[PDB]
Order: structure tokens, then sequence, then C-alpha cells
């Protein structure tokens, strides 16, 4: 399945609307259609799960709508604060993002993580993800590794999670080359890459998602830059 | 001729309302039913009678009775009718052909909602088939949507069965929590019948 995002870019007024456009290359039936916003230099903040309901603590002027291969996001009255990128995120037998547009004007549970955030090429990568608030073996939850670089978006790595053993699942374009290893005694799950290749800088995100709330991103980590050079 | 009030008080103010898929069942009998007191309320959005009309309900004596309740989205009421058909009418609760009661609704968006988000409500998504009326399904076994058996752990075509509401007190009219009660006569010596 790919995402398209429609509008490429807008630029509005305060006071007025603004409609955004997400479409499928083929039908989604699982339907976890949802929707993300991102200022510069912070985490993307989660809007609305399941194309149509609202997260927590989010105004009422979002609004969204669609359904198969087309989804829409209706923003009802703008606020100078809006200078933002709003992406497009679906869930099913692939998990994929979309493209996003940038738009322009004129609590509980906490990650926190930590490693090296340079390192020699053909070397090993390590990032540890520590949790606040939580247990990290908890029946309905898992934990994702997300990282983004501008030449390729946003892009999924891996994911593990327990229900009555460990369960691991990992991108195609990674698996010959990636592992993720929990650790309840310290409560935190880190990730390692034996080997390493100058594409890889990127800035990596650690985040958790809750089976009953439309397997949307809920909360999200600090997330930390790695550039490979000599 | 006997005279004991029906217990109507508990079933409409009771503090805590169950889920859609899990909807509470349950017995009226050996008491007169004054029915006039609900419909003068002016406190319930919706009622609407199938089959009886209201204002005779003080009339007419019935064999048993039946009180459904649940909590469910506002927008959904709708679909709470004979003959309608939607993810409530097919996976969570279907009422017969043949309907002979009332529906009752009325909005309560300040004590089912919470600051932080209520997770306590949820409803069914997926289904293998369609309900047959008045049958409650309470399993919450992983839903199979390919060609893999899950084996019973979620995945990729795994999905769980089973989502949230996620109500809050910010959300638009269509978006908030309603109660609803249902009401089944069945037309044996009768028992339940107003003065
Ligand atoms: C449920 O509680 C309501 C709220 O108190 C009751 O209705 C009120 O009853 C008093 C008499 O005690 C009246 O003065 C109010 O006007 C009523 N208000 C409304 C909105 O009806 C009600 O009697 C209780 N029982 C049932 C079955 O509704």
């Amino acid at each position: 399945i790919v995402l398209t995002q429609s509008p490429g870019t807008l630029s509005l007024s305060p006071g007025e609307r603004a409609t955004l456009s997400c479409r499928a290359s083929q039908s989604v039936s699982s339907t976890f259609l949802a929707w993300y916003q991102q200022k510069p230099g912070q985490a993307p903040r989660l809007l609305i799960y399941g194309a149509s309901y609202m997260a927590t603590g989010i105004p009422d002027r979002f609004s969204g709508s669609g359904s198969g291969t087309d989804f829409t996001l209706t923003i009802s009255r703008l606020e100078p604060e809006d200078f933002a990128v709003y992406y497009c995120q679906q869930y099913g037998s692939s998990l994929t993002f979309g493209g996003g547009t940038k738009l322009e004007i004129k609590s509980q549970v906490q990650l926190q993580q930590s490693g090296p955030g340079l390192v020699k090429p053909s070397q090993t990568l390590s990032l540890t993800c520590s949790i606040s608030g939580d247990s990290v073996s908890s029946n309905s939850a898992a934990w994702n590794w997300i990282r983004q670089s501008p030449s390729r978006g946003l892009e999924w790595l891996g994911r593990t999670y327990y229900r009555s053993k460990w369960y691991n699942d990992y991108a195609g374009t990674v698996k010959s080359r990636i592992a993720i290893n929990p650790d309840t005694s310290k409560n935190q799950f880190s990730l390692h890459l034996n080997s390493v290749t100058p594409e890889d800088t990127a800035v990596y995100f650690c985040a958790r998602v809750i089976s009953v709330a439309g397997y949307a991103f809920d909360i999200w980590g600090q997330g930390t830059m790695v550039t490979v050079s000599s | 001729n006997i005279t004991n009030l029906c217990p109507f008080g508990e079933v409409f103010n009771a503090t805590r309302f169950a889920s859609v898929y899990a909807w509470n069942r349950k017995r009226i009998s050996n008491c007169v039913a004054d029915y006039s007191v609900l419909y003068n309320s002016a406190s319930f959005s919706t009622f609407k009678c199938y089959g009886v009309s209201p204002t005779k309900l003080n009339d007419l004596c019935f064999t048993n009775v039946y009180a459904d309740s649940f909590v469910i989205r506002g927008d959904e009421v709708r679909q709470i009718a004979p003959g309608q058909t939607g993810k409530i009418a097919d996976y969570n609760y279907k009422l017969p052909d043949d309907f002979t009661g009332c529906v009752i609704a009325w909005n309560s968006n300040n004590l089912d909602s919470k600051v932080g988000g209520n997770y306590n409500y949820l409803y069914r998504l997926f289904r293998k088939s369609n309900l047959k009326p008045f049958e409650r399904d309470i399993s919450t076994e992983i839903y199979q949507a390919g060609s893999t058996p899950c084996n019973g752990v979620e995945g990729f075509n795994c999905y769980f069965p089973l989502q949230s509401y996620g109500f809050q007190p910010t959300n638009g009219v269509g978006y908030q929590p309603y109660r609803v009660v249902v009401l089944s006569f069945e037309l044996a010596p009768a028992t339940v019948c107003g003065p």
C-alpha cells in the first residue's frame, strides 16, 4: 500500500478553513488512518486516529473524514501557530507513512532516549529508550522504532511486544542487520545495528502503540540524530 | 391488583452503564408500571415507540418486559431501530424485524467523559458473520483477516477485535456519549401493567 499526499503546499491567512487530502493506492480494510502534526525541531504529535476520533487535549477545529481509498482533514479556523507539517499514516497488512504537507501562515508516561550520536562507519549503533510511568511487558502495548531523513521521509524500522512470550517484527529493508532487545529488570528496550552505512544518517524516535486506540502512535520520544562520517 | 412499584428508578438512574458489546438485561415482573412519569420528563432526547403508541402505555397488560441498557456514540443512535444496518446493527446489538417496544435515549456528556479521555467504553469492529436478533457475543479472540492463520497472537493481518470510543468533554455533539434503554414487551398470566 502506498499513500500519496494530494495537496502540495498551501498558503492561507488567519480565520478561514484549510483542506488536506490523502490517497491510498488500494483499499484499506483495516481503516486505521491517523494524522500527525509536527513542528520544526520537535517530535510529531498525534491528532486523529481511526480517521474520525479525536486525540487527547485536541481542540474541535480539526475534523477527519474519508473511507476506502481517500481521506481528508479539515481545519475550521487557522491560528498563527499552525506553522507546521502534517502527515498521514496507515496500518494493516503493512505500515506506511505519507509524504505530508507543509502549512505556513502569514503526559503521564514519558520516554527518554540515550546513546551515542556519532559512529565510525562499518560499526555497531546502539540506542536505548527508557520508560517512566509504565511496564515494558504490558499486555496491550507495542514498542516501535521510527527514523526520519530528509531524503526518505519517515520510515518504520521494527517493533517488539509480549503477549505470552516475546515477539519481534522488522522491516524488509533492514531485516538482515537489526536487533531489538528488551530488559524488564531496568524496564528499557534497546536497538542495535551491527553494520552501518553512510546513508544511515537520520533522526531516531522510540514510540508506544496501544492496540485499543486505533493502533496509533500515542507517546513519542525525544529522538536523537546520528551522522555517519569519517 | 398487586400494589408495589416497578424498579424503573434504578434502571434509569444507575451510576454505571456497560459497554455496547456486553449490554445488560433485566427482568421486571410482579409490579405496576407507571409510564406517565417517563414520558413527561423532557430530559430524554429521543423517545420512539414501535408497534405500540405512548400515552396509552398506562393501560394494557404485558406478560413480562425487558430492559436493555448500554452507552454508545451520539451519532450512532439512529442504528437502534428495526431493519437498520451498520456496525452496531451487525456486530454489536441487533433488533428483530417484529419489535414491539420503545427506545429511550438522552445525552450524558457530563458523566461518561473524563479529562484524560475515557477508554473504559469499547465496541466490536470485526466479526465473521452478522448477529441474530437479541444474541450477545462476549469473546475477544483475535480476528483473522487474511490467508495466514494467526494462531492466537496478533500481528500483521491479525487485528484485535475491539476498539475504544475515547470520549472527551470537548468533542462535538455528534461524538458525545449517549445512554440508551430499550424496552421489550411480549404480548399466559400477565403480571406487569399500570393502574
Ligand atoms: C431518577 O432521578 C431523577 C432525578 O432526580 C428523578 O426525577 C426527578 O424527580 C423529582 C421528584 O423526586 C422531580 O421533582 C424532578 O422534576 C424529576 N426530574 C426529572 C428530570 O425527571 C426520577 O424520578 C428518578 N427515577 C427515574 C425512574 O427517572
